[PDB]
């Protein structure tokens, strides 16, 4: 998954 | 709340509405924070991008302010450049840079890179770090999805939305963030953290570059944060396929001490970049010339 935290 | 976030956002954004300049709304892709768009100039045809966002959408609403805070204060050849930004709705809209190229993202997944144009990737890059982390900002989401690109094969980094800044009165930043392929060990680890993670970051990009993926990525994102934390620096899947040029530049990044990482500055000196060649040899890799 190339989704991201913030 | 988000009325009272909605105006906050009108103080510091551009007064009106863009769609009243602006044609043919397209959407072009996703990251984390919203939506982009192009969109036609009225009058002069031109093409420009537009990045909706939300405020209802976010985890840290308040982080769409670093999107105010860089286009206001740090533009230069390798950050890709925003114009204005309003507020329509409830959504943030910052016009920008159309980078008609595309996403490193792209050309990772569907092309090989020799060390020519995985060099002059690294060079631009590092030309826009070595300035941002001079000025006390962190990026904290380099990935090649980060980067993009011009028709003719300049390259920018972009999506400063979860950025940071450190300076004398706060040396460094706490927040979990990222995406977690990328982040550095330190930064999983929970312990303060300054420019440094941009370096550790980069080195996984070198690694898609190389591999076309970053590590672990066969593991769900949690496990792999752990072993990132755990484990000696990731390896190349194909050691066999990069230069000792290119496998010593890497040595730099992928540090796990924070304080013996290079910085971006001193990877400017960096032999593997006397590769780098112009931006032209990128130009081959991308879907329209494959």
């Amino acid at each position: 998954r190339r989704r991201s935290w913030y | 709340s988000h009325e009272q976030f909605r105006a906050a956002l009108q103080l510091v954004v551009d007064p009106g509405d863009p769609r009243s300049y602006l044609d043919n709304f397209i959407k072009i892709g996703e990251g984390s924070t919203g939506i982009v768009c192009i969109a036609t100039v009225r009058s002069s045809g031109k093409l420009v991008a537009v990045k909706k966002m939300d405020l209802r959408k976010q985890q840290r609403r308040e982080l769409l302010f670093n999107e105010v805070v860089i286009m206001r204060d740090y533009q230069h050849e390798n950050v890709v450049e925003m114009y204005n930004s309003y507020l329509v709705g409830d959504e943030l809209w910052v016009v920008m840079e159309f980078l008609e190229g595309g996403a490193l993202t792209d050309i990772v997944t569907h092309t090989r890179m020799n060390e020519e144009q995985i060099a002059a990737v690294c060079l631009a890059v590092l030309q826009a770090l070595s300035v941002l982390h001079a000025q006390g900002v962190i990026h904290r989401d380099i990935k090649s999805d980060s980067i993009l690109l011009t028709h003719d094969g300049r390259v920018k980094l972009s999506d400063f939305g979860v950025c940071a800044q450190v300076s004398k009165e706060v040396p460094r930043r706490k927040s979990l963030v990222g995406t977690p392929y990328w982040m550095a060990p330190e930064l999983i680890s929970r312990l303060p953290y300054g420019p440094e993670v941009d370096i550790w970051s980069l080195g996984i990009m070198v690694i898609e570059m190389v591999d076309g993926e970053p590590p672990y990525f066969n593991e769900p994102p949690l496990k792999a944060m752990k072993m990132i934390r755990d484990n000696l620096p990731p390896r190349l899947k194909n050691l066999h396929k990069v230069s000792p040029s290119l496998k010593g530049f890497l040595d730099r990044l992928l540090v796990r001490d924070p304080a013996q990482r290079a910085t971006a500055a001193e990877l400017l000196k960096h032999p593997f970049l006397a590769k780098a060649g112009p931006p032209a040899s990128i130009v081959p890799l991308m879907r329209q010339n494959r």
